[PDB]
């Protein structure tokens, strides 16, 4: 666009890290102008600390302030685990079952399918298995994904192929295990 | 229950 | 055995001189809501997360304000330099498989860019679309650069061309984006 004027940007991130649940918290408060992070808070430090020179008079300022740094230090219980009680039903527990497709289809424009593809989209959270059986026995050769994607709506997707050239009679099943289903998804294409 | 923020505080000003 | 690590951060920015103020709340890489200054509300990204919990957006607002303060100190402090524009990578993907005649979505991914200030537009078969698309706000990085979604409903279809146009002021040119559904 033909505003050419500077751009300045301070950001401030509140991270609160939770290890084994609630075992373990750690508060991060990170001050950045433009793209550099000038002072943080690290609760495992317990006070102010600059991260670039920039920064270092707010740590000296906000450190002279004891009730600052008495409620920051308190902030992994009254912000962190507060937080975390409220949210953790909607989403440390969110489970959404995936949906799971099976097609054959090609690697190339090509008048034979060389490929099964097993499609598991929207599900959450992202960690998953999957496997393919031909006729009932596991086939663990020519397996290939596309890897763990995340749509931004709370939901991921992915595609599992198996490098095959299916042949008349054979049933094939993709098989998709993940903590919304106490047993495996099972899906067959029949050949 | 009520999600809460946290406050941001005002930075050391010049002279 | 020990559960996986789990971060909530709530960013927010405010950047000069376009008056602009973001807050928002991000679990795991993804939104849990943010707050619109303008309505002066909180916006749950999934509508459901409202019957759980709430969330008092005038506080977002005050502390909108304290940002605006403080990056005004910072831009003296820093003898007035400006941020470095950092152009964004753009993908264009779907919600799910495509099928003919069966609804879906097209996401415009914007990733890894700085200002967090973007102009979007979808283009389907040359022409510019309006009305139905919606976007996301600016979504936090690791690296301090920003993530933005953008959706557009469509029925696939062979003879359709569909193009994200990305303006960004680290960019050179607009930077389009192709998709096509090809058998």
């Amino acid at each position: 666009m033909g505003d050419t004027r500077p751009r300045f940007l301070w950001q401030l991130k509140f991270e609160c890290h939770f290890f084994n649940g609630t075992e373990r918290v750690r508060l991060l408060e990170r001050c950045i102008y433009n793209q550099e992070e000038s002072v943080r808070f690290d609760s495992d430090v317990g006070e102010y600390r600059a991260v670039t020179e920039l920064g270092r008079p707010d740590a000296e300022y906000w450190n002279s302030q004891k009730d600052l740094l008495e409620q920051r230090r308190a902030a992994v219980d009254t912000y962190c685990r507060h937080n975390y009680g409220v949210g953790e039903s909607f989403t440390v527990q969110r489970r959404v079952e995936p949906k799971v497709t099976v097609y054959p289809s090609k690697t190339q424009p090509l008048q034979h399918h060389n490929l099964l593809v097993c499609s598991v989209s929207g599900f959450y959270p992202g960690s998953i298995e999957v496997r393919w059986f031909r006729n009932g026995q596991e086939e663990k050769a020519g397996v290939v994904s596309t890897g763990l994607i995340q749509n931004g709506d709370w939901t991921f997707q992915t595609l599992v192929m198996l490098e095959t050239v299916p042949r008349s009679g054979e049933v094939y099943t993709c098989q998709v295990e993940h903590p919304s289903v106490t047993s495996p998804l099972t899906v067959e294409w029949r050949a | 229950t009520q999600l809460k923020r946290a406050l941001t505080g005002i930075a050391v000003e010049q002279d | 055995m020990i559960k996986e690590e789990h971060v909530i951060i709530q960013a927010e920015f405010y950047l000069n001189p376009d008056q602009s103020g973001e807050f928002m709340f991000d679990f795991d890489g993804d939104e849990i809501f943010h707050v619109d200054m303008a309505k002066k509300e909180t916006v749950w990204r999934l509508e459901e997360f409202g019957r759980f919990a709430s969330f008092e957006a005038q506080g977002a607002l005050a502390n909108i304000a304290v940002d605006k303060a403080n990056l005004e100190i910072m831009t003296k402090r820093s003898n007035y330099t400006p941020i470095t524009n950092v152009p964004p990578e753009v993908t264009v993907l779907t919600n799910s498989p495509v099928e003919l005649r069966e609804p879906n979505v097209l996401i415009c991914f914007i990733d890894k860019f700085t200002p967090p200030v973007v102009n979007v537009t979808w283009l389907r078969n040359g022409k510019p679309v309006t009305t139905g698309v919606s976007e996301t706000v600016f979504l936090p990085r690791e690296d301090h650069l920003f993530r933005k979604f953008h959706y557009l409903p469509f029925l696939p279809s062979t003879e359709d061309v569909y193009d994200c146009r990305v303006e960004h002021w680290g960019l050179d040119e607009p930077l389009l984006k192709h998709w096509e559904f090809d058998a």
